[PDB]
């Protein structure tokens, strides 16, 4: 129940980014990194799963 | 053995079609001067690329990759002819010549863990590590013996692995005379060549993960004794065969299979003329703007590096004193400026360079170590990460995080460029001259203004002094620094490799402008190709210069007013005390500056340039 925004923040997620290699070679992530901070029984563990 | 072949189409065709090959008169073949180069040079071996013998003639080399031996013996008799044929005076010193193969194999190129049977007899290509290596040992070729009682002298001769198969009836050492009367060894007439086994291991990088690696067994013949060396990335290009087992009645029929190496392979004038008496000054002024694009700004951090890049000169007197060249740098900064960016460049750009982070390694495996072999008892000396680091650069991200003994191990290297080992049994003095860049953060996350530097760095002056040039860099949120640094940023997101189609998954002085990379404004200037910067820096680092009389009173006079002006820094903070080292860096500076230029003597400007250096680096507000 509820979390659309959250929801949404994993789906693009689990898309990701695209990782770009430059000519100097040099490179840039291209993956999304995030943080869930919370209290105890408000449903994080089961998103991961 | 009697027995002798009188006509044989394919050997015949084959040595013909080679020597067609190797002519190199009506076409623009080099393999005339590259034997005249073996002459000149005393080599007696020969590489020659596999995609020029297809092109050239298709048949044989599907012929020669398909089945190697005969092929490979083709090749040595069309050699030994053509050297007889520009010079027979030179083809009387050794027995036979070989051959070495070169270029892309195709589907050959086959890893150590999809080496099959399917490849037996064939030649095929590897890549890898090398793991363990044996003592070199000569074996006998050609054995010569005197009788001091019948004052006569016989010689005997010996083809082990020249023959597929061998019997009893060679390979044994004559020791009496047919008479009974004994025969004295003279091993000076004798003739032996040299013997090697390694192991080669599929890198870890390349494994699959959570497996466990799958090696190959190589021997190295007398002229790539001393091309190996354990720990080593290698490619070796050599046949596939068979072992064949000592003689006995009962078999299980399971062979022993063996890659006998025939190429080791390392992985790895007046445009530069023109461009520096051209430029002068605007040679290392283009270098330190053009290091690196993907980069913003930190225009003293790409002359610092480009400073180690070039580097000091080494010095060494009558009395066998050494005087340190290299240069030494450790950036402090809050984060997200790019430290880790600037590490890794000049890892991809320095030719020696080895990435050793804080924790990633330890002072065991920093320097070397001592290991007592199982296989004979004796102790043997393993070289660590500065060690293998001869003249080179070592990169250590987050430095803070090291621990103390670690940082004492280091300061050997660091002073001297040497290493002593010892333990009861052997002690060695091991060379580790070497160049180090660290980055560390602040100890309390971000970087602190109202404190002075010493809270923020932690660390002894002995360490800061140890070092040649320390650097702070903040990130200030003016808002035209970020409407700048976005800009950039961006317009290196929305750059596309040109040749690729858009939404598709995954040599000039100067380089061509960019619409992007570059900008519209930046059309009056232009930034230097990658591969020429790589050839100067070279030829620069070649070049040796010297001090002249005019500057060396002026930095002794700049550093005496330094060490009083100690005294007059009120406003300010020091951010690393003044010694003895101080002046030396400043040398070594003038130095690189003048190995920047090419010239022959170094100058004021140099001079001034590092005291410009100095003075930002040392005092902060
Ligand atoms: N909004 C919700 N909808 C459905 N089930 C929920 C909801 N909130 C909590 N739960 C239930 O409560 C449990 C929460 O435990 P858990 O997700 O492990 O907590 P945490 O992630 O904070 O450790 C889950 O097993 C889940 O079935
Ligand atoms: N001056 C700059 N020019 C271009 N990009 C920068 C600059 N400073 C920071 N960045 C960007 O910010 C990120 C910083 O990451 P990183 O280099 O790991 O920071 P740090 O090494 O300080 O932890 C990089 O991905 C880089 O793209
Ligand atoms: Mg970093």
């Amino acid at each position: 129940f509820g979390g659309t925004d959250m929801k949404k923040a994993i789906a693009c997620l689990l898309f990701g980014g695209s990782r770009k290699r430059l000519p100097d070679g040099l490179t840039r992530r291209g993956d999304i990194n995030l943080l869930m901070l919370g209290d105890p029984g408000t449903a994080k563990s089961q998103l991961l799963k | 053995a009697g027995t002798v072949v009188l006509d044989d189409v394919e050997l015949r065709e084959a040595q013909r079609d080679y020597l067609d090959f190797l002519d190199d008169e009506e076409d623009q073949g080099i393999y005339q001067s590259k034997v005249r180069e073996l002459i000149s040079d005393n080599q007696y071996r020969l590489i020659v690329n596999v995609n020029d013998l297809r092109r050239k003639n298709e048949k044989r080399a599907n012929r020669l990759l398909n089945n190697a031996f005969e092929e490979l013996v083709a090749f040595q008799r069309a050699l030994k002819d053509f050297v007889a044929s520009i010079d027979a005076t030179y083809a009387k010193q050794y027995e036979e010549f070989y051959v070495g193969l070169e270029g892309s194999f195709g589907s050959k190129h086959v890893s150590p863990r999809t080496l099959t049977s399917c490849f037996l007899s064939c030649v095929v290509c590897v890549e890898g590590i090398v793991t363990k290596c044996s003592l070199v040992r000569p074996k006998v070729v050609r054995s010569v013996h005197y009788c001091p009682a019948t004052k006569k002298t016989i010689e005997r001769r010996y083809s082990d692995l020249t023959t597929l198969v061998a019997f009893p009836s060679s390979s044994v050492y004559p020791t009496k005379d047919e008479e009974n009367n004994p025969l004295e060894t003279e091993y000076g007439l004798s003739v032996y060549k040299d013997h090697q086994t390694i192991t080669i291991q599929e890198m870890p990088e390349k494994a699959p993960a959570g497996q466990l690696p799958r090696s190959v067994d190589v021997i190295l013949d007398d002229d790539l004794v001393d091309k190996a060396k354990p720990g080593d990335r290698v490619q070796v290009v050599g046949t596939y065969r068979c072992l064949p087992g000592k003689k006995g009645g009962y078999t299980s029929g399971t062979f022993r299979t063996v890659l006998i190496a025939c190429n080791v392979k390392q992985m790895s004038i007046a445009k530069i003329k023109k461009f520096s008496k051209t430029r002068s000054k605007d040679i290392f002024d283009q270098l330190a703007k053009s290091l690196a694009p993907s980069i913003h700004g930190h225009d003293y951090v790409k002359k610092a590096i480009l400073c180690l890049l070039l580097g000091g000169v080494e010095r060494d007197l009558e009395n066998g004193s050494h005087i340190r060249g290299d240069i030494n740098i450790l950036l402090i900064g809050d984060p997200s400026v790019a430290k880790s960016q600037l590490l890794r460049y000049v890892l991809c750009t320095a030719p020696r360079a080895i990435p050793t982070t804080g924790r990633g390694s330890s002072g065991v495996g920093l320097t070397a170590a001592v290991t007592t072999d199982q296989e004979t008892g004796e102790r043997r000396l393993e070289a660590g990460a500065m060690v293998l680091a001869d003249r080179g650069v070592v990169c250590i991200d987050e430095f803070d995080k090291m621990s103390d003994m670690d940082r004492t191990a280091i300061h050997e290297v660091m002073e001297q460029g040497r290493v002593t080992i010892a333990k009861a049994g052997i002690h060695a003095r091991l060379n580790a001259r070497c160049s180090v860049l660290a980055a560390a953060n602040p100890v309390y996350g971000r970087y602190d203004q109202y404190k002075t530097p010493m809270e923020n760095i932690g660390l002894q002056d002995s360490l800061l002094s140890r070092f040649d040039l320390l650097f702070i860099m903040l990130d200030q949120m003016d808002p035209e620094q970020d409407r700048e640094i976005s800009d950039h940023v961006l317009r290196m997101h929305r750059y596309r490799a040109p040749g690729e189609q858009d939404g598709d998954a995954m040599t000039q002085i100067y380089e061509k402008h960019d619409n992007l990379l570059h900008g519209t404004k930046k059309k009056k200037e232009k930034m230097v190709s990658a591969a020429f910067m790589k050839k100067y820096i070279h030829v620069a680092k070649i070049i040796k210069p010297v001090l002249t009389q005019e500057s060396a009173t002026y930095i002794a006079e700049e550093y005496s007013r330094l060490r009083s002006q100690d005294s007059m820094s009120s406003d300010t903070a020091r951010t690393s005390p003044v010694t003895a080292r101080t002046l030396e860096t400043l040398i070594r500076l003038a130095t690189a500056h003048a190995k920047a230029r090419m010239s022959k003597t170094v100058d004021l400007q140099d001079a001034e340039e590092a005291v410009e250096l100095v003075q930002y680096a040392y005092f902060k507000k």
